[PDB]
């Protein structure tokens, strides 16, 4: 039972539902593809996001837009959580909220092939 | 309740037959045997199963099934108890001849007219 | 708690054609006990009684 | 895009990826044999969470000769332009939420399929 | 006037912001000081963060990407025209900095999700012929199966045989 | 439930299941084998050292990698088995009566892999090809069911049941 | 002998309505009702009709 003004209007109740509902990457992720991109500036894929920000592999975990808007998330908190949960061992280069594709770039810095598979799973 | 059952007045159970005449009749046609066949040729083909035994491969189900149906209608090589399956979504022809397959007789309708004429 | 399922491949009975979600093809008995019943709806009513 | 298994050339076994630390490139090695070959796809694994599979790729031309499949004349074919044609749902489990039909031309030597 | 800074990181961030604001040549048309605006944005970011940590660098990169995004130059034009004060731009979020089309699409998606999260109301024949004993009101809905009575405002539940 | 034709021996069951969870590791429950064995070791034991042959027997088309990403985990899982002898030893080690020596285990494994499993296809001296093809068809059907491209088989469908009248009962 | 006419008319109207719902679902117009999928809302609408 809602207590605040959210009890009357549904606009301030949807966020309450979203925060009380379990959301994971699987619910917001659409595709996940691993690439063995040698040079981080090389960018085998055509994406104008890396050189502005600046290991021979990365994970391109692109997120869906409709689900992300339904749960009302932002890439900042997603990056913060994905970086803090696994310690200061990776470097997630998030994307701005203006491009059409919600692509991401997860890289590891410091057997190693399957580590990315295990961590993504 | 629901476990004990009784047959219908027309329900009939197949007594059982032998698969050898069917195997011979299907072997005479242009049917490559499963022991000597290119594995890449299985995709665009239909797998024939007789009594649950995968044997042979064919390349023309639409004619093979019609030939089998006509042959069964004529009652010369295949008894009336044998049943030929045609799986359209996946190309598989599963034929069964063992006993216990409950069945019943049904009239045949070619296009829009039955064969049970006044004669 | 649901309509008559597709016991066969995507159809209730062999009489009805595939992908036939019509009322009479899923258990809706249109007739009444005074005016008799269609065999298909008769069978479905037997299913409900069971 | 997707990724295919490429068997070895001598032993004909699976080739696992290997990042060449020396030349800084992607290789596919054999565990049993010592065969090597330079990669060209630059991809190893892709996961489709939404599982956006095109049902048309699974549909075959043989579905037309189905005696227990509905037929309509109001959706003629495109290539040949035949009138008679069949229609049916995905007929596949895991159907997310859609009963969108997949019209298939019912005519020999055409086997065309489309959707409206 | 934004105070000058002797920090190398702050100077680099200010230069990057000024370069990004110069994209499209909107400054010449508007006659706005790109360097001053970049310095003000950097100062506002530094005041908000109070350190040149990873958060400050991420915020600077996000601001540069938003200002240099060719898919919505209206935000950059408004920033260079004084429509968005530098403090507001520095404190603005990604959703607020999005273009008009992107903002409309996000609002439509949020509205659709809010609607879909709802639950369908229980059906019934609403009428005022039955007086609910739990609230004294006349509005209510009935259902024949025995006729179940469901109160509209009070919500009194009863049945009549 | 395999059964040749009213044979002296009872019907044998072959459960080719898959773990839910790496993930997606296919197993098998062969008769007279308490533990589970992956399908790939079984294929190698039937006389298929090459991986391409095993995949061709299992998967008929290689133009669909989406089906193929499912079999890669299990196929990588049992990689320390290439020759036929080690596969026979591995399968015989899980037998109900493990031979004290190696030759007895090999003989037991060969006997269980040529008479106990799938007796209906053939129990003659040279019938490993048809057994391997039947097992590959089984794995293909399992993979299709897992992908959802083909709905599951209903248990109560009388089309998959048989009646035992006075004849078979006596 | 008039109630039969009314019942037949009502049944025909219900059949026409369910056919129209099926046509709309086929051509992708019936939007999913909140809290339910497309098949669930289609079935609920048919049952209510
Ligand atoms: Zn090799
Ligand atoms: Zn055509």
């Amino acid at each position: 039972f809602l207590l605040g003004q959210s009890a009357r209007d549904a606009e301030r109740a949807k966020d309450i539902l979203c925060r009380l509902e379990h959301t994971t990457l699987r619910k917001v992720t659409a595709n996940t593809a691993i690439y063995y991109d040698p040079n981080p500036q090389s960018t085998v894929v055509a994406e104008d996001q890396e050189w502005v920000n600046v290991s021979p592999w990365l994970l391109r975990v692109e997120l869906d837009r409709k689900h992300m808007t339904d749960r009302k998330l932002t890439m900042e908190q997603i990056a913060e959580k994905i970086n803090a949960g696994f310690g200061d061992d990776l470097n997630c280069i998030f994307n701005d909220d203006n491009a059409e594709k919600l692509v991401l770039r997860i890289r590891i810095m410091n057997d190693d092939d399957v580590f990315l598979r295990c961590i993504e799973s | 309740v629901g476990l004990v059952k009784n047959l219908a007045l027309m329900a009939y159970i197949s007594v059982g037959s032998q698969p050898s005449p069917i195997l011979e009749f299907l072997e005479e046609w242009s049917m490559e045997n499963l022991e000597e066949i290119s594995p890449a040729a299985i995709a665009d083909a239909t797998k024939i199963f007789v009594n649950g035994c995968w044997v042979g491969i064919h390349k023309d189900p639409e004619q093979l099934m019609n030939t089998l149906r006509k042959l069964r209608r004529q009652m010369d090589i295949i008894v009336s108890e044998v049943s030929m399956i045609r799986d359209i979504r996946e190309r598989e022809i599963r034929i069964y001849t063992d006993a216990g397959r409950i069945c019943r007789p049904l009239l045949i309708v070619e296009k829009q007219k039955l064969l049970l004429k006044k004669r | 708690g649901k309509r008559i399922p597709f016991g066969f491949k995507h159809r209730t009975l062999p009489h009805f054609i595939k992908d036939d979600y019509g009322p009479e093809s899923r258990g809706f008995v249109e007739n009444s006990y005074l005016a008799g019943l269609t065999p298909t709806e008769f069978f479905f009513h037997a299913m409900g009684g069971r | 895009g997707f990724v295919g298994i490429r068997f070895c050339q001598e032993c004909n076994n699976m080739l696992y990826p290997k990042e060449d630390k020396e030349n800084r490139i992607l290789l596919y090695a054999c565990r049993n044999c010592d065969y090597q070959q330079e990669a060209d796809n630059s991809c190893i694994y892709v996961n489709k969470i939404t599982h956006e599979v095109d049902e048309l790729t699974q549909i075959i031309a043989d579905v037309s000769q189905d005696p227990t499949l509905p037929r309509t004349e109001d959706h003629p074919c495109q290539k040949c332009g035949h009138k008679e044609a069949v229609f049916f749902q995905s007929h596949s489990a895991r159907a997310e939420d859609a009963m969108r039909l997949y019209y298939v031309c019912t005519a020999p030597h055409c086997g065309h399929r489309w959707t409206e | 006037r934004a105070p000058s800074t002797s920090d190398s990181v702050r100077l680099k961030c200010r230069e990057m912001l000024a370069a990004a604001l110069r994209t499209g040549d909107d400054y010449i048309a508007i006659g706005a000081d790109e360097e001053e605006l970049g310095s003000q944005i950097e100062e506002a970011i530094y005041q908000e963060i109070r350190n040149t940590d990873m958060k400050y660098k991420n915020r600077v990169r996000s601001r540069i990407s938003n200002l240099k995004d060719a898919k919505n130059p209206n935000l950059r034009k408004n920033v260079l025209c004084g429509n968005i004060p530098p403090d507001l731009f520095a404190r603005m979020t990604a959703e607020e900095m999005a273009s008009d089309e992107l903002k409309e699409m996000r609002k439509n998606l949020t509205k659709e999700a809010i609607r879909e999260h709802q639950m369908a109301k229980t059906g019934g024949t609403q009428t005022d012929l039955f007086t609910c004993g739990k609230c004294k009101k006349k509005n209510c809905t009935y259902t024949q199966v025995t006729t179940f009575v469901v109160c509209n405002e009070c919500g009194n539940r009863w049945k009549f045989c | 439930r395999s059964c040749l034709e009213n044979s002296s021996r009872p019907t044998s069951t072959i459960w080719v299941s898959m773990l839910a969870r790496i993930g997606q590791r296919i197993v098998a429950t062969l008769p007279y084998i308490k533990q589970e064995v992956p399908i790939i070791i079984v294929f190698r034991a039937l006389g298929f050292v090459s991986d391409r042959d095993i995949l061709e027997h299992i998967i008929y088309d290689f133009e669909d990698p989406e089906m193929m990403e499912m079999v890669k985990p299990s196929l990588d899982e049992a990689f320390v088995i290439q020759e036929q002898n080690v596969a026979l030893n591995f399968i015989g080690s899980r037998g109900a009566k493990p031979g004290v020596t190696k030759e007895k285990r090999i003989k037991y494994a060969k006997e269980v892999l040529q008479k106990e499993m799938l007796p209906h296809v053939g129990v003659s001296d040279f019938c490993e090809t048809k057994k391997a093809y039947f097992l590959g068809y089984m794995v293909h059907r399992l993979l299709l069911a897992a992908l959802g491209r083909r709905e599951l088989d209903d248990r109560d469908h009388y089309g998959n049941k048989r009646l035992d009248l006075a004849g078979p009962l006596l | 002998s008039k109630t039969y006419q009314d019942i037949q008319n009502t049944i025909k109207k219900a059949k026409q309505d369910v056919i129209e719902v099926i046509e709309k679902a086929h051509n992708n117009e019936l939007e999913p009702t909140p809290g339910n999928t497309l098949r669930q809302t289609f079935e609920n609408q048919v049952n209510r009709i």
